[PDB]
RNA sequence: GGGUAAUUGGCGCAGUUGGUUAGCGCGCGGGUCUCAUAAUCCCGAGGUCGUGAGUUCGAUCCUCACAUUACCCA
RNA sequence: GACUCGUUCAUACUACAGUGGAUACACCAGAUCCCAUCAGAACUCUGAAGUUAAGCACUGUAAGGCUUGGCUAGUACUGAGGUGGGAGACCGCUCGGGAACACCAGGUGAUGAGUCAG
RNA sequence: CGCAGAUGUCCAAAGACAAGCUCAAAGAGAACAGAAAUCUCUUGUAGACUAAAAGGGGAAAAGCUUGUUUGAUUUCUAUUUUCAGAACAAGUAGAAAACGUGAAAGCGUGGCCUAUCGAUCCUUUAUAUUUGCAAAAUGACGUAAAUUACUUACUACUGUGCAUAUAGAGGUGUCUGAAAAGUUACCACAGGGAUAACUGGCUUGUGGCUGCCAAGCGCUCCUAGCGACGUAGCUUUUUGAU
RNA sequence: AUCCGACUGUUUAAUUAAAACAUAGCAUUGUGAAAAGCCACAACUGGUAUUAACACAAUGUGAUUUCUGCCCAGUGCUUUGAAUGUCAACUUGAUGAAAUUCAAUCAAGCGCAGGUAAACGGCGGGAGUAACUAUGACUCUCUUAAGGUAGCCAAAUGCCU
RNA sequence: CCUAUUAGCUGGUUAUUUUCGAAAGAUCUCUCAGGAUCGCUGGAGUUGAUUAAUAUAAUUUUACCAGGUAGAGAUAAUGAUUAGAGGACAGGGCCUUGACCUAUUCUCAAACUCCCAAUAGGUAAAAAGGGCGAAAUAACUCAAUUUGUAUUUCACUCAUAUUAAAUAAAAUAACUCCAAGUGGGCCAUUUUUGGUAAGCAGAACUGGCGAUGAGGGAUGCUCCUAACGCUUGGAUAAGGUGCCUAAAUAUUCGCUCAUGAGAUCCCAUAAAAGGUGUUGGUUCAUAUGAACUAGCCCUGAAAAUGGAUGGCGCUAAAGCGGA
RNA sequence: ACGGACCAAGGAGUCUAGCAAAUGUGCAAGUGUAUAUGAUUCUUUAAACAUUUUAUACGCAUAAUUAAUGUAAUAUGUCCAUUGUAGAUUUGUGGUGCCCCACUUUGCAUACAAUACCGGUAAGCAA
């Protein structure tokens, strides 16, 4: 006996029945592969950046407190 | 497929660089008697119980892949180095 | 059997326009990009390095990686019940800056003026589009020996 | 996979034996007792399956026809 | 009046014609040297006797091509409705969208940056 | 079990880079030379060539001829195609190292693009200043002292054989991968109208019957009786198809 | 009058009584004995056997008459053996610190060389040619281990029929 | 006795009401009467919204993009194909028929293309953001301790109450966990492949049957209206108003006579060819002669128990086309 | 298409092991009194009650990673508790009606990213 072999009869109906899911729409995105020699340096200017922040901070509390 | 005999590649063993090499085939060589598998096969097939393993018999290829041994003459260390399929196979010979 | 290869089904798609052959020109190279922008994905069959799969031709994406000579785009797919960011990876030659954009960037530019001269003499301004809507009324002056009388046409 | 043999004029084969080498029959034509002239003597084209240290090898490391018996866990 | 690097990539191409040479662009005179071939033809080098014949620039053909409008034409085709017509093959109505070839007429370019002469 | 076809290969160059050049074909012309040998000249948007099916691409080149070469090299990521968004496999964009070519900008991680292939277990060779073999030793008493000996301090490099980590290879074509010949007219069991051998049902190719037109036959004369070349139906007393 | 079986005999208790089985006659094979042939048994021991080639055991055909053609290439069975290739354990030797590893040698089989068809079985095509046609004694050619002989037939054996 | 051996296979599997509600596709499989995996469904739980907002959307609008199907063409390329015409190497001794070239001419393509729709697709339409300045951090980049580029910090400012275009019982949202049942399908309009065709076999979009009853189609799983808690009253849809049968032997115009009339989706068969039946219309020839055209009717029209517009019957219709 | 002549009684997702998710309960860096022993426990009681007169039975958890010899989580400048965007609750002013807005203060759970550190591997050095 011989049988049906294709249909995608019914499957968008299916598909409807929980509508289109979209993407998420996030704000960062992982740079793990990407562009390198260029995110090292990053990483340097951001430490540079936290050390006077916390600099400044540090400072500014140990004069506040006397 | 016609393949020379001396090759100038990258060595990787020991010296980073461009060296001088020796090409040649590899063979696969024999099995040995007292390999942990082959003592469990003998010893698995004594007694009274016939074959004990498959013996493969549909056999579908004509051909195998050429890897190729390469060593270093600086130092004396050796490499391996795959080809795709093919069914003559000559190391040195007349050029085109 | 069947066949399903790489570039099936493209004979037409990925052919030469008519007294249009040949390769790119030389400004397609000083082209600019950024990240964040909006791209079309348009391949050029010519070069047939780093070219995109058959679906993606004629899509639009954001950049999301910029190299010597190269750009990946985010590009939305339809599987099934759901819809999935593909990350696709193409040649320089095959990427060209989307149009989709620029009325809504003339836009903020010429309403920016609007709001500032309407602040600076303190009236009421409306910056929203205006959907095309009924008309108004109007009298027309036509005088008698321009109106022609048209009636139906016997069959021939 | 293993052991043994074997490849030497066109055909069947000898040889082949380290500073010693390549022949016979057969096949093809020449001078010949020129009444089957059977039988034939003198002549030529004629060859070592292919590699190499070591010189001169047929010794020897490898692969290429073929033959004999036996062997088998991807 | 001319040149160098570009952009549109035929309104910029093709075939015949006419006109032009202050400086420039060329053809052009040679082979010692760098270089190159069978061949100083080409390529490379060194020059300044001659010429607008040719390249080049502008213009002309009831020129071919190309390009822009008009017409072909609400024609061919087509989305939605119909207990519409007709044995069927096929074809109208209601609410909407809408070509192509051919033919006729005009056109044959425009421009960024930097210099030379006067 | 639609249509026209192809695959289990091939290449030390038919791979990489650079430079010079232009191809098929036609016309006219030159001793032997003729339809076709080799020479010049005009025209030439590819009508050639590019390993192999078909499609796409290609002219100061991707084609032809030269010159120099081994980027067909070692290691790692983000990912595309099939898709469960698993493997394999085949691709795209990159990073660290050492090189080729070119004056240089650059290009090169096989073949102008789309096919050309393979798990666990076992075996086999390569790599390592990384490991083991269950109370211990094997380079070596090495190098300095001291003895009257079971003396003290220092050291990257330590027996045969086996095992183990990492990388490639030996194959499963029923190609996500069992080690596998027949017969039953003496026959058994669980099932199947998911499936054959009758009647019935839809169809009517084939079988059978009836029509339309008028070339010609009928000595003469289209139609008393017929009717070639072509065309419209009916039936289920044949055989098919399902 | 034709077919089959020679005859008397036997058979599927309960769907087949026959052309089926048996039979006398014919042919072939093994074996000279308690260390033999064929067969039983776990082992010890047994059957034929109170036997001895005019015997016991294993097959095929099927009275009398008249006959029994060709093939030993294939598959079986059988005969010879240190000229002879391959083919186990044991054994001997070499090396090594030893476990190993590597060599050498007259078992039977197969191979090599023969026999055998009343063993299993096998036993061909094309073309031309004689005083009318028709036919082909005759000839040429390909080819097998051998090419269906004496006979017999639309037969319980021939599709076309 | 082992033994209640094993079965991807047949048969069966016990109280009520209420709420939600499927699949018969797909990948792998010694797989095709099986299974695992995704999808479709239920139940728990948190995070949100409750502010006529924002997130959101099987829908439009405005801006932009990609395409080679319907159509067309053959004088544009490739491949087919009929016929003459005009010009300047074969032929029987200045002429056949040709050959070659030039402009035409009849007809074509799922595996042809100069051109090219309708429908169907994709991206965008502002506050965790945009614009404009200054300063600081880097081992990156550049000829550049200023060249640029990220990032960070301070200033100023960008429509809202009509909400940066319309509309919206838009939060009935988003996300985790644990699981069932399914993996033989079929039918209708439009598109479409094989076959002479089929209540045949095989695909696409949507709606259904299955899983679903009510009114109509006489009857009928899939057609038309319309989807379902228990009632009272009102007014409809589909379809009907001579009797069967609730409601017109209603009104107002035409046509038709049948010695086998006719009677509306699916739907329950009819053709070529004919008519001096009757009714309208067009074109020719001085009230006659023709030639065409299309409505109803008629010929063409033969099967087996006795029978079917559903029945009776109906012709100043109770038939056909309208109002 | 198959089972069903009729009536009464009987008649089919259960038990044990082992794992997980959900929920209720107790305690919490711990938690569970195993086998036993004790008691003025002994119809019931085969139940219930107890724990050995700076306190090492065992399981699971509190630390990972590697074939393995093994090695093992900011680091001593400060008992401090890494960084940013959004975000519940709190603090101070003003607007319209304790609620919602605007500014200001604090910054749970969680989502998305960055950084430092531990075990294995590669790379560069290397007694
Ligand atoms: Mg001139
Ligand atoms: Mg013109
Ligand atoms: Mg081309
Ligand atoms: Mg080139
Ligand atoms: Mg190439
Ligand atoms: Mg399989
Ligand atoms: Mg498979
Ligand atoms: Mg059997
Ligand atoms: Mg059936
Ligand atoms: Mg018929
Ligand atoms: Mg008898
Ligand atoms: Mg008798
Ligand atoms: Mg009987
Ligand atoms: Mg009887
Ligand atoms: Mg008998
Ligand atoms: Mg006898
Ligand atoms: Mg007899
Ligand atoms: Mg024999
Ligand atoms: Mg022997
Ligand atoms: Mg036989
Ligand atoms: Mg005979
Ligand atoms: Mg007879
Ligand atoms: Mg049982
Ligand atoms: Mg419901
Ligand atoms: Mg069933
Ligand atoms: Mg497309
Ligand atoms: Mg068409
Ligand atoms: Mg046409
Ligand atoms: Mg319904
Ligand atoms: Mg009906
Ligand atoms: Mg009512
Ligand atoms: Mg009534
Ligand atoms: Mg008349
Ligand atoms: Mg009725
Ligand atoms: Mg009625
Ligand atoms: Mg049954
Ligand atoms: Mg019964
Ligand atoms: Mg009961
Ligand atoms: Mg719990
Ligand atoms: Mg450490
Ligand atoms: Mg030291
Ligand atoms: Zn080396």
């Amino acid at each position: 006996a011989k049988s049906k072999n294709h249909t995608n009869h019914n499957q968008n109906r299916k598909a409807h029945k929980n509508g289109i899911k979209k993407p998420k729409k996030h704000k960062f995105m992982s740079r793990k592969g990407l562009d390198p020699n260029f995110f090292r340096n990053q990483k340097y200017c951001l430490k540079g950046i936290q050390k006077k922040k916390k600099e400044l901070k540090l400072k500014a509390k140990q004069e506040k407190n006397n | 497929v016609n393949v020379p005999k001396t090759r100038k590649t990258y060595c990787s063993n020991k010296c980073k660089k461009h060296t001088m090499h020796k090409v040649s085939q590899y063979k696969k060589g024999k099995e040995r008697l007292s390999s942990l598998g082959r003592r469990r096969y003998d010893m698995k097939q004594k007694g009274f119980g016939g074959q004990t393993k498959p013996v493969f018999k549909k056999k579908a290829k004509t051909t195998k892949k050429i890897v190729l041994k390469l060593e270093c003459t600086k130092c004396k260390k050796k490499r391996f180095q795959t080809m795709k399929r093919c069914k003559t196979f000559e190391m040195g010979a007349d050029k085109k | 059997g069947k066949s399903r290869g790489k570039r099936s089904g493209t004979r037409y798609k990925f052919s030469k326009k008519f007294r249009k052959h040949g390769e790119c020109t030389a400004n397609k190279y000083l082209e600019k990009l950024n990240y964040g922008d909006y791209v079309d994905i348009v391949c050029d069959s010519t070069q047939q390095k780093g070219m995109p799969f058959n679906y993606y031709h004629g899509k639009t994406g954001k950049i999301f990686h910029i190299t010597k000579r190269g750009v990946g785009v985010l590009v939305n797919k339809r599987v099934k019940h759901r819809i999935e960011q593909k990350k696709v990876c193409v040649r320089i030659e095959h990427v060209r800056k989307s149009r989709c954009n620029e009325d809504f960037l003339l836009r903020k530019i010429k309403n920016a003026e609007l709001i500032k001269e309407a602040k600076l003499k303190n009236e009421h301004i409306n910056i929203k589009r205006k959907t095309e809507g009924p008309k108004p009324a109007a009298m027309i002056k036509v005088p008698p020996s321009k109106i022609i009388t048209i009636e139906p046409l016997p069959f021939y």
